[PDB]
């Protein structure tokens, strides 16, 4: 059977490495999260209205009058947060174990990451709260950076002089349509990978030890799905407002602006970098590079060993990178004042210097220690 | 430097899985050409060592300390064969520029 | 090396032509009046 | 018990029947038991 | 060959001309809707604001700051060094009346609302990234790139201001 | 009727930690009295005092409350 | 696919049926020792960095507050 | 720079702790008699109460107690009728400006989601309503203002609305300022999340189901993964 | 490239019969029509509001105030008509030339036909005209015919006693989401 | 079209409603900008709130 041929090839009789840890669960979790988001998003779309007079009213009507509508809405919000948690851990697995040498898979990945960030940004604009409106304006005016092409482009997205209904409705249309493009790009992501097979934490050729996927990494993915569902629900049913922001529960006032404005947690590392660079344009570029530096990552691998299991100096540099990524996430939250700014400036300098300079030099030193260089 | 290299060899940790240094090389085109040129017994020992290391990583175990790979004992078997691959590779390259 | 130099010198003229097409294309499409 | 394996686990069909039937009743029991707990935990605060 | 290819080249231009046209009209769709463009209208009442106060009417979907200044207020802004200003625009340069200053409330930086009657320059402050604007609305401290914009208003009377 | 808060407040209030805090505020209050012709205020002193007081009261207002 | 993945020789591989072996053989018996073995093997390469993070975090917060604190000499 | 309201031991503060519904009923009475003159609970309709702290017919009573206009009539605009269970709470100051005027420039913020919209709302609310202390030295609030250490800027247009014994609780529980602030904070909380109770029941069932299902799925995984985890490899070069 | 192989396996080096007439064009036309519909539908979705107070107003705003919005709307409507013309001729080609012996292809086809008819029905309900509302009630009523569970099903879909805003919004969501399932 | 707009303006406007047609749509079709501005300012709007929400 043609279909079963395909089915057996990507999920049942696929030869997988026997020694991949729980981190390799995370990408499958991302796919599940995508479906969960789509399903919850569809059940938000049967009652949401993309009109600036009625968007907040429709969201409150979902939370108060639709049967279990609060459940689907907070599942959607905390599932976006769970999506970004699993995305960050997936990218960290790819950075740590040398999986970026699968270059086409890595580039389709960073395209997926850009698409997911754009989808989450427009989705956060969608409830039309105080925080959504000022966040949109701010993040969009960012586009106003480009000197000749930027200004017009901004109002083009804004569809007018300033974000207003024109934006909300087109942001609803985009935010609806992009997760299906994300699903298609994820299918391309899976294809570009099966051509090469998954990597293992030792970083070695695992062709001598491969097992089926149906009984070994399926029940493992089912267990990971169950644990991820435990964390999501316990972040919806018990701590539903933990990851959100209180000022989004006020209606969008163009005349007032929330005093303390901040992007959601996931977009902060970038926020910090942007704020750090004095020049507006510089910030925008660095911000982009922040995400793009990853794509650049497969050309910076100067070691003869694929994984970091046997590479302790680059392990130390990797955990310092995770450390100042957490620092940049914290700084974004902090307001503009001493000494948060300096940390932000250093943390950004250290982030770019560790990824660009320190890891290939350390890999050269590690190759010299094993009498290879 | 010799003692600090032994300390780094212990800190790298592939000897605890029973691996050699040349087992840990990333299989690029030159490395696969050097592996293909190995004799049958060395290739079979390399494949068994890699399979045992993968099994130990699956069970999250290491070998007992008497079974680890002593830094002094590790043999750089693929190295000789590899240099040639690189040498030949470079020669062809320069000739290309000719 | 020398060979690749010959190659570049041989294709750069072609490449310039391609860029030229793009110039016309981009400008015409952008309707940038400056041009 | 070897009666189980022979009566419930052995034939996939039987393995199923027991699952479905059990689940049909489990909900009754779970809901009842769970509600008892929830309520008691907050016995005082509830409409009645 | 030249006959057959000329037909390929001819066709291409044609398609190319249609393709730019189709693609152009869609881009125009996402552009301002006729209605949105019809917002150049605006009105204000000078009596509404007394010296040392700002007022906004959300003109064109953005806070239209309209402010009255005091003898001192007007005196300091003039004292400000235009050249030393981040953005060289002397207070009067942006105001038809010293007692009357009108500004648009979008931080040159990322577009928030500057908060009037707060800051270290007695004019404005944007809680988003710490840009301090003087009463003239000129960016004096912080990361905001340029002074707040002064819409082309119209002083029909000391009591009515069309912003135009 | 006596608002339970008053009671709880009195208690936490009597505490010296708080008493001296209030006193520090007093010195601040007085500073502004003599240093009347300035822009220095006692808002910050006020808050820190309260934070302490309330924290404690809050620790113990709900019990009394019904 | 399977069959054409790799070439090994003389590597015998014994195994047991799932139902024939205990589900959690010595789970806490050796699990604890192993988990502890594992942590001590990476703890020195994971925690140190984040320790300094806690530190910068704290120092940062405290420093800010001090900045907000009114200058005694200020206004006096 | 703002005072950060402390943590209060709420009866719903716990992980599975629901709301005290008598306190929600008392806080609704507090809103109806005091807070409804300036603030608008736009997103809470009489029907919403049924099932929480007022029974169907009982709610009908409350509903019947308000005049709500019906705009479309054969030839008229408004013969406000007995508000029904489907009517939403009556917002004072039909137009925002109206209040602006009444409150001296301030716009009471609709308290439907105030607790959710204010950082540490429940606490803030309690603190603000009970934080009306004496202004300090050097402070110069503008006309029509009051002093509350918590409110942003410490200058809230709202005058202190809860004077001890401001209103009498029908239940008779002494109407002390605090007892009233705690009740209205519970109610506003309920308002901002009418499903608080239902959810926590879902969370309890979720914890019980995950405590049942996680070791069983772990046991199935360790069954199907024991085979390999016991595999013994041996190299036997000839 | 691994992806390139798919292209050269389905569109370039695919061995096709040399003598297939113009009727074999029609299925490819259907695919183009699908994209066209999706593209036009996306540019209707940036201005359409699925509220019964504002749906007709949003459609008139598209036709009158959006630049070339009348063009995209009437392209969407007449592209749905062109989709059904090409669909009927595709099915007629399959019936005439005995192409139904490709049984799996035929069954996936009739599933696609059912999905396209449901998508077009809910899309015609979407502008909330006089004809859309009475048409919706009619076919939704069709379901009530079900012997035992009919009433419930109808009410479910309607989302209430009778088609009203509840329907319009869920019909907008379903009409948005089904052409991607049609593409898959 | 200009003559037919006059007809509506005078005879049929008092009872029928041309809601989806605004004074803006006429510019460049039947009237100039100033003629349509005069036509719009002859007619009077009666709603929209004021400082008193009036
Ligand atoms: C220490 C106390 C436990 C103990 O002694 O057991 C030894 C045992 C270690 O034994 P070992 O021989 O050293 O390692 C072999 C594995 O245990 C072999 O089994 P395993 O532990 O790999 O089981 C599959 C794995 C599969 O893990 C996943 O699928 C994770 C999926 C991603 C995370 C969830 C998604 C959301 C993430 C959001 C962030 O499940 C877990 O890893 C659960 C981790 C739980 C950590 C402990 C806290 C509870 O520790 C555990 O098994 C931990 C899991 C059970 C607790
Ligand atoms: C309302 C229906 C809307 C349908 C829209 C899409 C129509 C697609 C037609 C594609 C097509 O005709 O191109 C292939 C076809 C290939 O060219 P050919 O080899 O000369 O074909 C000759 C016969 O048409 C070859 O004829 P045949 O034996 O292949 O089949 C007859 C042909 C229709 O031709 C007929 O003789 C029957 C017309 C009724 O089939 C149809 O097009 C069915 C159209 C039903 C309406 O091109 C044309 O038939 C149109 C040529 C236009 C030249 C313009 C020069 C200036
Ligand atoms: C400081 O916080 C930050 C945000 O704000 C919370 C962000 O949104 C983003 C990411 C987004 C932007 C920088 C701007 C994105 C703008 C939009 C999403 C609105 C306009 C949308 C569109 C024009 C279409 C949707 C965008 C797409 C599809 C991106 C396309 C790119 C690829 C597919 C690759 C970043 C990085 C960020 O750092
Ligand atoms: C988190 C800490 C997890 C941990 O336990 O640390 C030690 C562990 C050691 O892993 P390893 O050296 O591969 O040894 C495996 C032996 N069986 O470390 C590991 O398990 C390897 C973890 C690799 C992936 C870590 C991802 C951390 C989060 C990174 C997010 C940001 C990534 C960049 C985003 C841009
Ligand atoms: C495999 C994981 C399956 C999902 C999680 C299974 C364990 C929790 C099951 C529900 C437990 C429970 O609280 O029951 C009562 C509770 C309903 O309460 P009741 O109606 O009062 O019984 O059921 C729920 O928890 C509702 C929410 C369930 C969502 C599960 C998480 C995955 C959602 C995927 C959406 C697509
Ligand atoms: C006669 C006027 C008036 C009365 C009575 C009144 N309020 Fe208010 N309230 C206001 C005004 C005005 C504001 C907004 C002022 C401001 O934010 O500066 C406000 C704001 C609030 C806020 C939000 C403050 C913020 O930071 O956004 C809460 C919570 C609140 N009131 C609760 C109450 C409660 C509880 C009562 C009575 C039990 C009450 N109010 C009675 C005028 C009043
Ligand atoms: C839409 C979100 C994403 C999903 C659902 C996803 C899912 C997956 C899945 C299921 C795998 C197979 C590995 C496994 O499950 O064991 C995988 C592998 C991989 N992903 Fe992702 N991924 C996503 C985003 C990314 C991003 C952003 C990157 C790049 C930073 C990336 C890079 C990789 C790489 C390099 C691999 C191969 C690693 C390996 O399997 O050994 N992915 N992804
Ligand atoms: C086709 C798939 C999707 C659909 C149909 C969809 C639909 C919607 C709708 C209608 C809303 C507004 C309702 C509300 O905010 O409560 C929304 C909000 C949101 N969506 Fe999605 N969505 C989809 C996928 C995603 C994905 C992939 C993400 C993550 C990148 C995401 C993140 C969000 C976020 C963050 C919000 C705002 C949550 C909040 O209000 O706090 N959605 N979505
Ligand atoms: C995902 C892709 C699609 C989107 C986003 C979409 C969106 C829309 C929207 C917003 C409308 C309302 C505006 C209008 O009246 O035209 C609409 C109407 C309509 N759509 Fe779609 N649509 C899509 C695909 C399709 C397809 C594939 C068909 C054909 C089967 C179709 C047939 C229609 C029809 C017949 C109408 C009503 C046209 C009318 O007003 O007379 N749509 N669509
Ligand atoms: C062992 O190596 C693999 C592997 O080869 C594959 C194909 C998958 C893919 C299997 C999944 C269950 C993930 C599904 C992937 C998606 C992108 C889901 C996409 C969702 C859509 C709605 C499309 C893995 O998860 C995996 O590791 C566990
Ligand atoms: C010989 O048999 C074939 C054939 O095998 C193929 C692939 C095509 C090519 C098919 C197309 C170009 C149509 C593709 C169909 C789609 C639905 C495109 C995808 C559209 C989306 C919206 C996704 C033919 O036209 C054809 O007949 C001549």
């Amino acid at each position: 059977h043609p279909l079963f041929k395909i089915i057996n090839h990507s999920f049942i009789d696929l030869p997988a490495p026997s020694n991949i840890s729980s981190w390799w669960n995370f990408g499958s979790l991302l796919g599940v999260c995508l479906m969960v988001q789509i399903i919850t998003g569809l059940f938000l779309a049967m009652h949401y209205t993309s009109d600036t007079m009625t968007a907040f009213s429709s969201v409150t009507h979902i939370c108060r009058d639709v049967n279990y509508g609060w459940l689907i809405r907070y599942m959607h919000a905390n599932g976006a947060s769970m999506f970004f948690i699993c995305l960050f851990l997936h990218v960290g697995r790819g950075l740590y174990y040398g999986s970026y040498t699968f270059m086409e898979t890595w580039n389709i990945g960073v395209l997926l990451l850009f698409a997911v960030m754009a989808t989450a940004f427009m989705g956060y604009v969608l409830p039309w709260g105080q925080m959504s409106f000022w966040g949109a304006t701010v993040i969009t005016n960012l586009l106003s950076a480009i000197p000749y092409i930027g200004t017009t482009l901004v109002e083009w997205i804004w569809g007018g002089f300033s974000v207003d209904k024109a934006t909300l409705t087109r942001f609803f249309a985009f935010h609806f349509i992009l997760p299906f493009i994300i699903a298609a790009l994820a299918i391309v992501h899976l294809l570009f990978l099966h051509e090469t097979g998954s990597n293992n934490p030792t970083g070695l050729n695992s062709d001598a030890d491969k097992i089926p996927f149906h009984p070994y990494y399926t029940i493992k993915d089912i267990l990971g799905i169950l644990i991820m569902f435990l964390i999501l629900m316990t972040l919806v049913l018990f701590f539903p407002d933990m990851l959100g922001d209180p000022d989004n529960y006020m209606p969008a006032n163009p005349l007032n602006t929330p005093p303390h404005i901040k992007p959601e947690w996931y977009f902060l590392f970038a926020y910090a970098i942007l704020r750090s660079i004095p020049n507006k344009l510089g910030g925008v570029l660095a911000l982009i590079l922040s995400i793009l530096i990853l794509a650049l990552m497969p050309f910076l691998h100067t070691s003869k060993q694929r994984s970091l299991m046997f590479r302790p100096i680059t392990q130390i540099l990797y955990w310092i990178l995770v450390a100042n990524l957490l620092i940049l996430t914290w700084i974004g939250g902090q307001p503009v004042e001493h000494p948060f700014i300096i940390i932000g400036q250093l943390a950004s300098i250290s982030y770019f210097s560790i990824i660009l300079i320190l890891m290939p030099i350390s890999g050269i030193i590690e190759d010299k220690m094993l009498k290879l260089y | 430097l010799d003692g600090f290299r032994k300390w780094y060899y212990n800190a790298a940790g592939f000897n605890k899985l029973g691996l050699m240094r040349d087992d840990t090389l990333h299989e690029t085109e030159d490395v696969k050409e050097a592996i293909r040129r190995l004799p049958e017994d060395l290739y079979n020992d390399r494949m068994f060592r890699i399979k045992r290391a993968l099994d130990l990583t699956m069970r999250h175990q290491i070998l007992p300390k008497d079974q680890w790979t002593k830094y002094e004992e590790d043999k750089f078997y693929l190295e000789p064969y590899l240099k040639e691959v690189i040498r030949e590779r470079k020669e062809r390259e320069e000739w290309a520029k000719k | 090396g020398p060979r690749y130099r010959e190659l570049a010198r041989n294709w750069i003229p072609t490449a310039g032509m391609w860029g030229t097409v793009g110039a016309v294309g981009l400008v015409w499409a952008t309707d940038w009046r400056l041009i | 018990p070897s009666r189980l394996y022979s009566l419930l686990f052995r034939r996939t069909s039987t393995f199923a029947l027991t699952i479905a039937v059990g689940a049909l009743f489990f909900e009754r029991a779970f809901d009842q038991g769970a509600d008892a707990i929830y309520e008691h935990i907050n016995e005082g605060k509830l409409w009645k | 060959k030249g006959f057959s290819y000329l037909v390929t080249a001819t066709t291409t231009v044609g398609v190319a001309y249609a393709a730019k046209n189709v693609v152009s009209q869609f881009v125009s769709s996402m552009s301002a809707s006729a209605d949105v463009l019809a917002m150049s209208k605006i009105e204000i009442k000078l009596s509404d604001i007394p010296e040392g106060k700002n007022m906004a009417f959300k003109w064109r979907g953005k806070p239209l700051f309209v402010r009255h200044r005091t003898k001192k207020e007007i005196d300091q802004e003039a004292a400000v060094e235009v050249s030393q200003l981040r953005d060289p625009q002397h207070d009067l340069d942006r105001v038809k009346k010293p007692e009357w200053v009108i500004l648009i409330g979008v931080c040159t930086h990322l577009g928030c609302v500057p908060i009037a009657n707060a800051g270290d320059f007695g004019g404005y402050y944007c809680p988003c990234h710490g840009s301090h604007y003087d009463a003239s609305g000129r960016i004096r401290k912080g990361p905001a790139p340029l002074n707040l914009e002064v819409p082309a208003y119209e002083f029909t009377s000391d009591d009515v201001v069309v912003v135009g | 009727l006596v608002d339970p808060l008053t009671t709880v407040r009195e208690h936490c209030e009597q505490l010296e930690k708080c008493v001296k805090a209030r006193e520090r505020l007093e010195l601040c209050d007085n500073r502004v009295s003599s240093r009347s012709q300035t822009e220095e205020d006692c808002t910050e002193e006020l808050f820190d005092f309260l934070h302490a007081r309330d924290h404690c009261v809050a620790h113990k207002l709900f019990k009394n409350l019904k | 696919e399977f069959g054409n993945l790799a070439r090994i020789r003389h590597v015998i591989s014994y195994s047991l049926s799932p139902f024939e072996q205990r589900a959690f053989p010595s789970y806490f018996s050796k699990g604890i020792p192993n988990v502890l073995r594992r942590t001590r093997e990476r703890i020195l390469r994971v925690a140190p960095p984040f320790v300094v993070v806690y530190l910068i975090y704290t120092w940062g917060n405290q420093e800010f507050e001090q900045s907000k604190r009114k200058n005694p000499a200020m206004y006096e | 720079l703002e005072l950060h309201p402390p943590s209060y031991p709420w009866s719903h503060r716990g992980l599975l702790s629901s709301l005290d519904h008598t306190s929600i009923r008392r806080g609704f009475q507090v809103y109806k008699q005091v807070c409804s003159s300036c603030h608008s609970m736009d997103y809470v309709a009489y029907r919403h109460l049924v099932g929480v702290c007022y029974t169907e017919e009982e709610a009908k009573a409350l509903a019947e107690e308000v005049e709500v206009q019906d705009g479309p009539n054969d030839d008229g605009e408004m013969f406000m009728r007995p508000g029904k269970l489907s009517d939403y709470f009556p917002k004072p100051y039909p137009n925002p400006e109206a209040a602006r005027a009444a409150n001296n420039g301030a716009l009471p913020p609709d308290l439907s989601y105030i607790v959710r919209a204010r950082h540490g709302g429940e606490d803030y609310v309690f603190s603000l309503l009970t934080g009306y202390c004496e202004p300090p030295t050097g402070v110069s609030l503008r006309e029509g203002l009051y002093f509350n250490p918590y409110f942003p800027g410490q200058a809230i247009g709202m005058a202190p609305p809860i004077y001890t014994e401001v209103l009498e609780y029908d239940d008779g529980t002494p109407a002390t300022m605090s007892q009233v602030a705690k009740d209205v904070a519970t109610f506003l909380r309920w308002a901002s999340e009418p499903e608080h109770d239902h959810r926590k029941r879902m969370g309890l069932k979720m914890l019980l189901m995950m405590g049942l299902l996680l070791p069983l799925t772990y046991a199935m995984k360790r069954h199907k993964w024991s085979v390999l985890k016991s595999r013994k490899l041996a190299y036997r070069p000839p």
